[PDB]
């Protein structure tokens, strides 16, 4: 008559590198070299940097929108997985938002590693879908009248969202503006705020 | 591949587990979290032995089931370590004895992929487009939300890469290929069952066709 198990996944990451590592294949520091850029030098300050020069700029805001890629050069910022940058432009009245539906795909080098809620299979469902309903239950309520454009990252262009620059930071410096554009705005989730 | 890994556009979930700008505190929140995407890293760039689109496909090779509920971390410890093993650098065996414990590994392919196209066409921003309606069983970036559907090219990039379906297979005729951004009306992809405005997807010359 006609009547899956796993280790650990602790072990079994822990056995992949010291299977690796034993056959001479990971290079001395190689996995913790990685650790640190991740941590250290892929971070959401180079993007807020790139926003505070774009509000501050019109020249450089427009070399950013118009070549990207060329604009993050001139900081060396590009990287792994920011190779190819476009920036996109939020207007009175269009509202950008970036995801990958299909896994994860971020421009590291200038927003970081993405975040788990990012990763999650909500917002990879949803937001490509009901993006005015995702950002409310977020927290951020964008107008009826307002344009919501999704991005999905399905092959090697990496996104930037370019926010609003917000009423009221009138002779605001760069640094003082670069504090207010967080992680969360330049994936376009959150309205930068004062 | 028409697989679980293709969410945009599915329904039942509940809400995202996040409020703007929360902390999200450290990169990596458990300490083995950084080897999967360094591992990564040595296989295509130190060994030479996958690349990138090799990882997406295997993690995309995930048994159904075990796709949906492994975190995300954990299914690139699992893609990496298939591609080790089929590539022929280490043995399941031996993973599972480091592991004190079994060590499923995504199933095979079922697919050898297909080569890029040989004659193509370029199109120009602003032209309007039609993605291909066609069905692929190996790696494709494509997700069915914009099969058969009609959008304007917004860009058309300056640099060229291999084209997906057949490096993410290791095939040696992947050629290379622009893409495109396609801007797609919300309502030409999901009717009156939307609620934003329009959806911009990056996609392969090849796998568009004017009109
Ligand atoms: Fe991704
Ligand atoms: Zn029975």
């Amino acid at each position: 008559i006609d009547h899956p198990a796993q280790a650990p996944v602790s072990d079994r990451a822990w056995a992949l590198f010291r299977a690796l590592d034993g056959k001479g294949l990971v290079p001395d520091g190689y996995v913790e070299g990685w650790k640190k850029t991740f941590e250290e030098d892929f971070s959401p300050r180079r993007g807020a940097e790139l926003v505070a020069r774009a509000w501050t700029d019109p020249e450089f805001r427009q070399l950013l929108l118009t070549d990207g890629t060329a604009a993050v050069a001139q900081y060396g910022y590009l990287g792994p997985q920011g190779e190819y940058i476009v920036a996109v432009e939020d207007t009175p009245t269009l509202k950008n938002v970036i995801v990958c539906s299909l896994c994860s795909c971020t421009a590291w080098p200038i927003l970081g590693l993405p975040p788990t809620w990012y990763k999650s299979f909500e917002y990879r469902a949803r937001v490509v879908r009901e993006p005015r309903k995702v950002l409310s239950e977020m927290g951020t309520e964008i107008a009826s009248d307002i344009e919501i454009r999704v991005y999905d990252t399905t092959a090697e262009t990496r996104y930037m969202v370019l926010p609003q620059r917000p009423a009221g930071t009138e002779g605001w410096s760069q640094e003082q503006l670069q504090e207010i554009v967080t992680k969360d705005c330049l994936i376009g989730v959150a309205i930068p705020q004062v | 591949m028409d697989g679980v890994h293709d969410l945009a556009g599915v329904q039942g979930f509940g809400k995202v587990p996040h409020t703007v700008n929360a902390d999200i505190g450290p990169t990596f929140h458990a300490e083995w979290e950084h080897l999967p995407y360094s591992l990564m890293f040595a296989g295509v760039a130190e060994l030479g032995a996958f690349s990138v689109d090799e990882v997406r496909y295997v993690v995309e090779r995930m048994e159904p089931r075990h796709y949906m509920m492994t975190p995300y971390y954990e299914r690139y410890v699992i893609g990496v370590a298939t591609l080790m093993v089929e590539k022929g650098i280490l043995t399941q065996d031996e993973l599972e004895s480091l592991a004190g414990g079994p060590f499923p590994l995504s199933r095979p392919s079922e697919s050898e992929g297909r080569p890029a196209p040989v004659e193509t066409t370029t199109f120009e921003v602003g032209q309007r487009v039609r993605v291909r309606d066609e069905y692929v069983p190996g790696h494709i970036r494509m997700p069915a939300y914009c099969r058969g559907r009609v959008g304007t090219i917004s860009h058309r990039t300056t640099e060229k890469w291999p084209f997906p379906d057949a490096i993410g297979h290791g095939r040696n005729d992947a050629g290379e290929e622009p893409t495109y951004h396609v801007k797609f009306a919300a309502e030409e992809l999901f009717g009156s069952d939307t609620d934003g405005g329009s959806v911009v997807v990056d996609l392969f010359e090849g796998y568009l066709e004017p009109a």
